[PDB]
Formats: C-alpha cells, structure tokens, sequence
C-alpha cells in the first residue's frame, strides 16, 4: 500500500541507534524525532482498524528486538524504551493481532532475550515486561512449555545456585494468571513445580522482596487441587524461621491465607503440626508475631475448624488450661 | 489489578 509504506519506514527508521557525540543539538532534535515518531505509531496502531498487514510484523518484531534486547548495566533512555514497550504492548493487545502470522518472528530466542531483561533493576522496565510476557504466553500456545521451562531454570538457578534476579516477583505474578487456570486435573509437572521449586523459594533470605506473590502462587495451587496441601504446610513449616525474627508474619500471613481456602477432611492432616508453630508464636518474645499469630482466633472460618476439633487443638494452645 | 487468568489448553 502507500500507508503501510510509511508505517514500515517510520518503523525501521527507529532501528537506527545514533548519538552525536559533540553537537548537542542535533541529539535533541534527533532524539524527539524518534519520540515522536514512536508517539505517531502508538496512536497510529491503537485507535486505527486494519492497519497491521502481515508484512508490519517483521518490522515491529525487528524493531523491538534492535531497541530492548541489550546489555544491562549494574536507564537513562526510559523515555524511548517506554514507548516502546508500549508500542509492542498495543501491538499484541489490538483486535487485528493474529498469532498465525507473528508465531513465525515471535519465537524461543525472542522469548529468552525478553526473559533476560527482567534482571533488569528498574521497576518501570520489569512492569511493562511482565505484562508483555504474560500477553505473549496466553497468545502463543506453541510458546507456552517453553516459557514455563526457562522460568523454571530462572528459579532453579535462583535457589540451588547462586544468581541473583531481580525479577523474581515479576515472574511470579506471570505465574500466577496461569495456575488460576489450569486443567481440571493437574498435570505432574505442574505438582512436580510446586513441590520442587515454588516451596524451596520460601529458604531464600531474599523472600522479603517476592513472598507476596509466592504466597498467592502456592494459594491458587491449593484451590486447584486440595489434595496438595499436606506437603506444602509442612515445607512451610519446615522452612520456617526457627531462629525468632519479624519474617515470621509473612509465614503467619501466608499461612492464615492457605486456611482461608483448606479443606476440613486436609485441616485435620495438618493440624496438629500447625497449631504446635502457633502455640510458639503466640509465646513469641517478639511482640509484632504474636500479635500476628493471636489475630487467627478473629478469622471465622478458622475458629470453625478450631471448634470442631477442639479436643484435639485446645490442649496445645492452652496446656494448662486443657489436656488429652 | 491483577493480571487477567490463562485458561490451560492442550499443548
């Protein structure tokens, strides 16, 4: 056509990575040229129809690719690399997208590359990321067991090696779209994930920074199949701090959570063990977890399962006032 | 808000 000509030319034009060394003007007018020039497209494809031909997904593809996938110091230029990420964002996102066409340039290297930039320490880059990944995953099926396998080596080598990633929660929060929906019978790898690696993130010292999100990730596992919930108390248990520390509400939290949704027949598995941990954080020398822990008895649904099996869970919370 | 959930399909 003659429209997507100029499309296809604005596109590679902001392919070209330039910088003027010792002429501060020409920099600024060639920096808001390509800002604008994003700006114009990011309108352009978001308010209107048919105007993503097949031959455009090469050049938006390419044109991401030239842009984001570089080398991270330990940026300056957000400015251009957001709109960017949110050109790329309308892309996916528009009504005339077709994954049959864009499966052939969105492939597994593009997927990694887009996976390394989530070590990225800028906050902004990681959001836009996260739901660009997300968007690629629910879009691309022939994607999607490759993207669940490099995250699990992310994780693998974020817990049992020594990489430290910055996106960890980011990634999490991914995860936790697609385990809310799941088939209706979980998939061994899927329990093989949640056992072998969603438990184990809970030894990292760094938890303090992603625990939200696990809890949540471990929460939709136990909605899914109740079944699950026997090993996963009790690695939670096992990975609790025995040394008194304030990390000790983020367990309580992510423990009152996982009770919100037990199942009473899986309550009395593990209640004996729990409410063992409780009676210690109620006798807490850190005031913050016993005031964490003693809030429980507010929770309704748990006084419930508390007063059905109150001969067996009173003794251990109260000792001199009850016995077996 | 979270992100929207993505229902399982064969693979």
């Amino acid at each position: 056509a003659d429209q997507e000509k100029l499309f296809i030319q604005k596109l590679r034009q902001c392919c070209v990575l330039f910088d003027f060394v010792s002429d501060p003007l020409s920099d600024l007018k060639w920096k808001e040229v390509k800002r604008a020039a994003l700006s114009e497209m990011v309108e352009y494809i978001t308010h209107n129809r048919n105007v993503i031909t097949e031959p455009i997904y090469p050049e938006v593809v390419h044109m991401f690719a030239v842009n984001m996938f570089r080398t991270l110091p330990p940026e300056a230029a957000w400015p251009h690399l957001q709109l960017v990420y949110e050109f790329f964002l309308r892309f996916l996102e528009s009504p005339d997208f077709q994954p049959n066409i864009a499966k052939k340039y969105i492939d597994q290297k593009f997927v990694l590359q887009l996976l390394e930039l989530f070590d990225s320490e800028d906050p902004r880059e990681r959001d836009f990321l996260k739901t660009t990944l997300h968007r690629i995953y629910g879009k691309f099926l022939g994607l999607r067991a490759y993207i669940r396998k490099q995250i699990n080596n992310i994780f693998y080598r974020f817990i049992y090696e020594t990489e430290h990633h910055n996106g960890i929660a980011e990634l999490l929060e991914i995860l936790g779209s697609i385990i809310n929906g799941f088939a209706l019978p979980l998939k061994e790898e899927h329990k093989i994930f949640l056992l072998k690696v969603l438990l184990p993130l809970h030894k990292v010292k760094s938890l303090s920074v992603y625990h939200p999100q696990l809890a949540y990730c471990v929460v939709q596992f136990l909605e899914k199949d109740s079944t699950l919930t026997e090993p996963v108390v009790m690695a939670l248990l096992k990975y609790w701090p025995k040394t008194h520390s304030p990390k000790e509400v983020m367990f309580l939290n992510e423990l009152e959570e996982i009770l919100d949704v037990i199942e009473p027949s899986e309550f009395v598995k593990i209640m004996e063990p729990l409410f063992r941990q409780l009676a210690k954080c109620v006798s807490s020398p850190h005031f913050q977890v016993a005031e964490r822990a003693l809030y429980y008895w507010n929770n309704e649904y748990i006084m419930s399962l508390i007063s059905d099996n109150a001969a067996k869970i009173l003794p251990i919370m109260f000792p001199s006032l009850y016995r077996n | 808000p979270l992100l929207s959930p993505i229902p399982e399909l064969p693979e």
